[PDB]
């Protein structure tokens, strides 16, 4: 759960000392990020299902050949396993927002993905189409503050990323 | 680690004895049938892939709760080592289908597999549907019997390694539960 | 389970015994009735989609506060109405594998055992499912030793209920 | 003023009594929104639907007086923020959407002072519905070939998703305790629409690939269809299963009966 | 707005692809039961204002959740609003059946039909039994099979449309939920 | 699409109805004139690269301007796009010979017709002249039937009544 | 995987039950029943002989006779398309198989099948229920059309 308070205390368990002004630090930046950062995930949290609705609407319309059969996206469960496979990533991202580091992402969601999709023949290149729909569908004057938005489409490239 | 010729040469030491009438022709019928348990081990490793997969997939689709979070099989690196967890299965399978004997499979993979499951966390009562429909799977092509997938072969039978291969199959829902 | 097989190797088990003639005699008795079972299980199954259906609603008749009253125990919704059809589909799938194993084994592991525990719970009476089953054993609609074996399991049942 | 949407626009052309209601539901689902009426909104608004069967009174002023009727008021006025009520009248009467946000701090102006009918009637009284057809003209959603702004391309069609279908502009047929809507079009002035609502909001026209059935039982001639499952209420079981196919048996001349072996030679 | 005298046009125009005479034989098919297209639909609207009563009372007698107080039937205001709702399902099933497509059915009413519902607050499930009910309906009129009323017909059988109209129905449910 | 069930179906959904006996007595004529029509279809489908043949030269013969440099089909790469486009005309009254209408016509070849026959300097009247050559050019002895040659030569016309 | 069937039951199930009971007992007799019109097929030259071509003749009634009976099972005929008539024709014809006796072979298993759900076999009577099983014989008889205009 890498975020800033378990960075340090597991740097300096390897070393085997005190938290010195090189740990202390750290914590203060920890304040002067989480009067912005929580900001974004208290509007996600109640926006959520205008969101991951939005997000599959924006991948299969792009993406109309899975709808076929022998695909992916066969059935309505399937596709009621598609809003159910985007919004954990909806629900991941708030996770990370919270613990201030990107934490839960590369262990619950990215840890494993590749052999994931590899095996049930999910396309890598479909997730992709829907997560910077949500990226570039963002608008810092109305909908978050300037500097929500700065940390916010900072986490869904660093999913993109570790996608592609 | 011992194959079906190695199997009657550790008898036949207790004995202090050779080889002779009784005992070598069991041995040349396996040496007989011997182009029919190649055929048969060639024909599960060529689409073992999708028999891993359609494996995992019956076993969370008759348990829902597997996917709940909290349930053993929630996350992707949970879901990944469970894709992995039933190929070495799988694996260990067709070495003892080849080999002819279950002295492989019983010393690397079923020997503290119960006690290996039970620390981690591992439901076994789980983990053996998802064997019992790869026991169904591997019976369903050693003979043509596969629904959408027919290979070609040459005429004749094989139910008696179809009875071997359910040997080693069942065994392992013996050494986990 | 219970099987007239499984209680006959059971017993020579629990002498450190042979399987002796007192035991083969016991087996070929299974054998003998097992051609008037196998046809009541094979009748019942097929006549399945009628006699649940038909039974759930010969309690409705006895006993219409259960769609009327309030509350969870009652059939007065439609998941109480679902739950109910599913409670008599238990006890008829019992009676097909009582009389294909032969003898009260099946029903007495996965439905006998605990049952006055969850009826008393869930405020759920027995005497609904009485009814019920006095319907099928009144229009199963077979005879001779067909009807005489089926009965004998719908009749275990009702024993269990009282 | 050049290719692919509707053509057909009902006229209401010297009314008879069977081509009365085949324009009056394209009236209902247009200007109501496809909403459930039918009682005391049907005996509500008898006083003008009953004059415009001698051309007494025009459509153009049909709609003006149903407009000013609580039919409208009490499903698009009450539970409707100020955002949400000049996002309706170019819905229902003028078939687009807010072209820009002055057009709409000009319309919440006009609510503002001259009242609820000076602003529903300024919504008529422009060249833009007279432009449409005319005063006989249902209103409907038109598209046009050139339009002038990407921007007015879905500020229009992010109003209609599907008006081949159901699109529910109350929060039932109108509901009885109406709950609020959202005004989901806010839009503030330097910004385009969501793409969100293009792909749902166009219609049956570029629709262009379809898709492809398969094959629908097991090609391995060796069948297994085991297909089992005929639910009868939880007790979900077997039917007939069609087991497999065998193979034979062997003939095997032990007999042989050929010129004797041993020929002791 | 298709049809099935187009459904073999569309996907020819697709490849540029004239229609030949191998083409048009599901066509002529489908000028073969060209009175017996006729003879399902018109036993199907002649009891379409039974059909609906029945379906929907059906739906209720089951499930007396709806005329609890918060239900979805509670007022009469719902109430006849949802076999409102139910009509107009049994009239484009009809549409499709006269078109001998499913393309009436899904491009006006169909399409915007699973978010509507879930922002009225309609239980799904409801839906789906109600339209259960709808298909049981219309199978029992079109094989004269309804055991209340039958009507006389004429020789012969209509089990490809007892196929059809199921196949109708269940895309009605397929997509509501 | 204008078949005879696309348009008296829709009729009755603007009339929001059920399928009367208007409704089903139009279906009747189908099973009438599917022994008119569709004779003249692969009569078409086993001709129509000879057909395109002997009309596309047709308007050659009328009009040799078209060859001077300057105008619409002056070089070989454009003399095969010549015939290319009129054999989307005998495609296209091919599939309305099986729906019966004007379906194909009016969606595909008239809808969007005369724009570009405008500003690309297209003769239309050289469109005409190779459809009225392909209307005296019926035999209803030898083609098709007598009322197959009317259900084929009335779409024929239609063109030169959609292009002028 | 469910047949997807929703109405009119205890017939269709039934009517499967009543051919793959006895569908050795019908290819046998069609393998059988097509030499005494036909003999040349154990004739050297002929498409049944050195027995392993009446052997192959066996997997061939089997495989055509449970891929229409699970077209009877789903009671559509998709999936006696969708893994047995996409390009049946075009192995026959480059391997030499007579298409006269393919195309007489499956009439016999046309008369067979609509005695059997009919109860009217002269050799063995099941014992059914009271009804009639005649709208499921023209849908057998609309079955074995469909690989007799395939197999043509
Ligand atoms: C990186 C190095 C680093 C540090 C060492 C600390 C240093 C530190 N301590 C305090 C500030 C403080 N510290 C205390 C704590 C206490 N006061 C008492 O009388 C108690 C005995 C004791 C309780 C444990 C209090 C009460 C404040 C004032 C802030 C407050 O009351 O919220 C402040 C805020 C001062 C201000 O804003 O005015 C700072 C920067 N912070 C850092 O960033
Ligand atoms: C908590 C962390 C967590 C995740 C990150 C996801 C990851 C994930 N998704 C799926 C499973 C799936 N995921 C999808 C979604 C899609 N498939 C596609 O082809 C499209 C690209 C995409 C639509 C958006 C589908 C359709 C399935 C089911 C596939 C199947 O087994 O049939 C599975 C297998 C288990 C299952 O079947 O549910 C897992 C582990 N699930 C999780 O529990
Ligand atoms: C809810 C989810 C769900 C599924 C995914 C399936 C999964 C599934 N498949 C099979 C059974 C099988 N599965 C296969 C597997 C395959 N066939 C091939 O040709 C491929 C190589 C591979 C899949 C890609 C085979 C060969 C069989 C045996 C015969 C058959 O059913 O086709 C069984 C056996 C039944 C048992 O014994 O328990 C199950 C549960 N069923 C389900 O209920
Ligand atoms: C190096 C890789 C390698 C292989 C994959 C096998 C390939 C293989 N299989 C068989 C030959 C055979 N294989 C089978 C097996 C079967 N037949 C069936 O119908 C069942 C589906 C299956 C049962 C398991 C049978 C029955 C024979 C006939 C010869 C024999 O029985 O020995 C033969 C010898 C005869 C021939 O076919 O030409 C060969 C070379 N051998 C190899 O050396
Ligand atoms: C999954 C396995 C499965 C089956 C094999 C069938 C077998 C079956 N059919 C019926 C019941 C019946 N079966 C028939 C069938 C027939 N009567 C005739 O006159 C024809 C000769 C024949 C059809 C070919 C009829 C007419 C009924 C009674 C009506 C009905 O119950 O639907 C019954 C209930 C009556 C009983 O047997 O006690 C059963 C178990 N149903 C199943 O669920
Ligand atoms: C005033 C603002 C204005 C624009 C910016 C353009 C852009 C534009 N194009 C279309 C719509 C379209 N635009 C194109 C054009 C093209 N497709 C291609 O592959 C090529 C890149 C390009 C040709 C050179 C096509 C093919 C349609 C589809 C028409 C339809 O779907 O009916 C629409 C919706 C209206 C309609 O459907 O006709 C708009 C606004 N047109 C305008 O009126
Ligand atoms: C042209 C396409 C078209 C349709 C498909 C239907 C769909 C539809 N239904 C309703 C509206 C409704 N539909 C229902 C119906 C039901 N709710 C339930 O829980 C029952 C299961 C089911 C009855 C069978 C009810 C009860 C309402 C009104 C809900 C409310 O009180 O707001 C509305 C909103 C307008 C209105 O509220 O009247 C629409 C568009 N109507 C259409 O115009
Ligand atoms: C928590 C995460 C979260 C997001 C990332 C956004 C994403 C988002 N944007 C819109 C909605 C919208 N988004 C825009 C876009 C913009 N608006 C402007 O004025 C700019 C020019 C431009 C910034 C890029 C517009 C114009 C709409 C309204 C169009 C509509 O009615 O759908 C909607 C639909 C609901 C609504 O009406 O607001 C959603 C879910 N909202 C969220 O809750
Ligand atoms: C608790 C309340 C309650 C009801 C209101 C009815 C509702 C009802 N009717 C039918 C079933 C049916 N309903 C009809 C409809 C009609 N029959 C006619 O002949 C008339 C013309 C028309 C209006 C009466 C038909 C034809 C059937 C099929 C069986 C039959 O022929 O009666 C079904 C079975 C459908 C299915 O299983 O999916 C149900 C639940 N049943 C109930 O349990
Ligand atoms: C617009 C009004 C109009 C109709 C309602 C139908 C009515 C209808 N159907 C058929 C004729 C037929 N109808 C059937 C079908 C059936 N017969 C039954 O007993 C089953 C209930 C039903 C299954 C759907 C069959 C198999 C034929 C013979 C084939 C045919 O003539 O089309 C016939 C010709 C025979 C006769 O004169 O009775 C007529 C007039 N045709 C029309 O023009
Ligand atoms: C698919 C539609 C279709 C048609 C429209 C005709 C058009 C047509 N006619 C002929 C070829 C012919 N067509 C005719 C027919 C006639 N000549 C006359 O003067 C009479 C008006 C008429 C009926 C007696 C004759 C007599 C020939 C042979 C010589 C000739 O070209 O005139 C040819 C072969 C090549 C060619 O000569 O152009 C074609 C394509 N055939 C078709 O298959
Ligand atoms: C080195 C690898 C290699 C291949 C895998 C094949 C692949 C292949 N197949 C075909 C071509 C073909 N393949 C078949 C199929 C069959 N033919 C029969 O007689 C049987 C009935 C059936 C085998 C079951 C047929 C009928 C054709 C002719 C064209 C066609 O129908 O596709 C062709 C076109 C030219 C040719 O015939 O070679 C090619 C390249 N060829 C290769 O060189
Ligand atoms: C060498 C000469 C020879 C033949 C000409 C055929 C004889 C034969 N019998 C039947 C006719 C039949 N064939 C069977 C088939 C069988 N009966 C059973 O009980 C078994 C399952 C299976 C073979 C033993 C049945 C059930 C009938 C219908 C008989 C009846 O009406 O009861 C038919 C089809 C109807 C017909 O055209 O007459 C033929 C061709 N078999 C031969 O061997
Ligand atoms: C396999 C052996 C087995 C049996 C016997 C069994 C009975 C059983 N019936 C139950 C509930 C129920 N059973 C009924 C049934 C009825 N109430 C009525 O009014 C009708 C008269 C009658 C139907 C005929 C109802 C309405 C409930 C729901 C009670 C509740 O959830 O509170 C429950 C509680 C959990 C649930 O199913 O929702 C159990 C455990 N379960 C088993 O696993």
């Amino acid at each position: 759960m890498k975020s800033v308070i378990t960075t340090v205390v597991s740097a300096a368990d390897a070393a085997g000392r005190f938290p010195s002004n090189s740990d202390l630090e750290s914590i203060q930046g920890n304040i002067q990020r989480s009067a912005a950062r929580l900001e974004a995930a208290e509007k996600l949290a109640g926006n959520h299902e205008a969101v991951v609705k939005e997000a599959g609407d924006a991948c299969f319309a792009k993406y109309a050949y899975l709808k076929n059969p022998g695909e992916a996206g066969e059935n309505q469960e399937k596709i009621n396993k598609c809003y159910r496979d985007v919004d954990h990533y909806m629900r991941l991202v708030n996770y990370c927002l919270v613990v201030g580091g990107t934490g839960p992402l590369d262990e619950w969601g990215i840890a494993g993905a590749r052999e994931v999709y590899r095996t049930l023949n999910l396309p890598t290149s479909a997730y992709v189409a829907s997560i910077a729909y949500t990226r570039d569908r963002l608008c810092v004057p109305r909908d978050m503050s300037a500097q929500a938005g700065v940390e916010f489409s900072a986490y869904l490239d660093y999913l993109i990323n570790a996608l592609s | 680690m011992l194959d079906a010729f190695s199997r009657v040469v550790v008898n036949s030491d207790a004995k202090a004895a050779y080889v002779g009438g009784s005992d070598l022709q069991a041995l040349k019928s396996f040496i007989a049938d011997g182009n029919k348990r190649l055929d048969a081990v060639n024909s599960i490793v060529s689409n073992a892939s999708c028999m891993v997969s359609d494996a995992v997939s019956g076993m969370i689709c008759e348990n829902p709760g597997l996917i709940s979070p909290g349930g053993n099989c929630y996350t992707n690196r949970r879901m990944a080592a469970c894709l992995r967890d039933g190929e070495i299965i799988l694996r260990y399978v067709s070495y003892a289908l080849l080999a002819g004997d279950a002295s492989v499979l019983e010393d690397r993979c079923l020997n503290g597999l119960k006690e290996t499951y039970i620390a981690l966390g591992v439901p076994t009562n789980s983990s053996i549907r998802a064997v019992s429909i790869m026991k169904a799977q591997a019976v369903a092509f050693i003979t043509n019997t596969a629904t959408e997938r027919k290979m070609s072969f040459a005429a004749g039978d094989c139910t008696s390694l179809a009875s071997e291969v359910a040997s080693y199959f069942d065994r392992v829902g013996a050494a986990i539960s | 389970m219970k099987t007239p097989i499984t209680e006959a190797i059971a017993t020579a088990d629990n002498q450190g015994r042979f399987l002796s003639n007192t035991e083969l005699q016991a087996v070929n008795g299974r054998y003998q009735r097992a051609t008037a079972s196998l046809t009541a299980a094979k009748a019942l199954t097929g006549s399945a989609q009628r006699l649940i259906t038909g039974a759930a609603q010969a309690v409705y008749n006895k006993f219409p506060y259960t769609t009327q009253m309030p509350g969870p125990a009652y059939a007065s919704s439609a998941i109480g109405k679902a739950k109910c059809a599913r409670d008599i589909g238990y006890y008829l799938r019992m009676v097909t594998y009582c009389l294909v194993v032969g003898g009260t084994g099946p029903m007495d592991e996965y439905l006998v055992a605990g049952l006055e525990e969850i009826n008393r719970s869930f405020d759920l009476s027995p005497s609904w499912y009485i009814e019920a089953l006095q319907y099928i054993k009144n229009s199963h609609g077979l005879s001779g030793q067909v009807a005489n074996e089926a009965n004998a399991y719908i009749d275990y049942a009702i024993n269990t209920l009282s | 003023s050049s290719l692919d949407e509707p053509e057909r626009q009902v006229v209401m052309w010297e009314s008879v009594g069977d081509e009365k209601d085949q324009v009056f539901k394209q009236l209902y689902r247009q200007v109501f929104g496809n909403a459930y009426l039918m009682e005391s909104d049907l005996e509500e608004l008898l006083v003008p639907e009953s004059q415009l069967l001698m051309g007494s009174i025009s459509v153009k002023d049909f709609i003006k007086r149903v407009a000013k009727s609580d039919a409208y008021k009490k499903r698009f006025f009450e539970p409707c923020g100020p955002y949400r009520f000049v996002e309706l009248c170019t819905k229902h009467f003028l078939g687009r959407g807010p072209r820009d946000q002055k057009e709409v701090s000009e319309h919440v102006q006009r609510l503002a002072n001259e009242g609820y009918d000076a602003d529903v009637d300024s919504y008529m009284d422009s060249e833009e519905y007279m432009s449409l057809f005319g005063e006989n003209g249902v209103p409907r959603f038109v598209f046009k070939g050139t339009y002038e702004g990407n921007d007015q391309f879905n500020r229009l069609a992010a109003m209609r998703q599907f008006a081949d279908g159901s699109y529910t502009d109350t929060r039932s047929g109108s509901t009885a305790p109406r709950k609020a809507q959202k005004a989901e079009l806010t839009m503030a002035e330097g910004d385009f629409v969501g793409r969100a609502k293009v792909s749902r909001g166009l219609p049956a026209e570029t629709s262009a690939a379809k898709t492809g059935t398969p094959p629908v039982r097991a090609l391995k001639g060796p069948v297994n269809p085991r297909a089992g499952v005929r639910v009868r209420i939880k007790v979900v079981d077997n039917l007939y299963q069609v087991y497999e196919i065998p193979p034979m048996a062997d003939p095997k001349a032990k007999v042989n009966a050929f010129w004797a072996k041993p020929i002791p030679s």
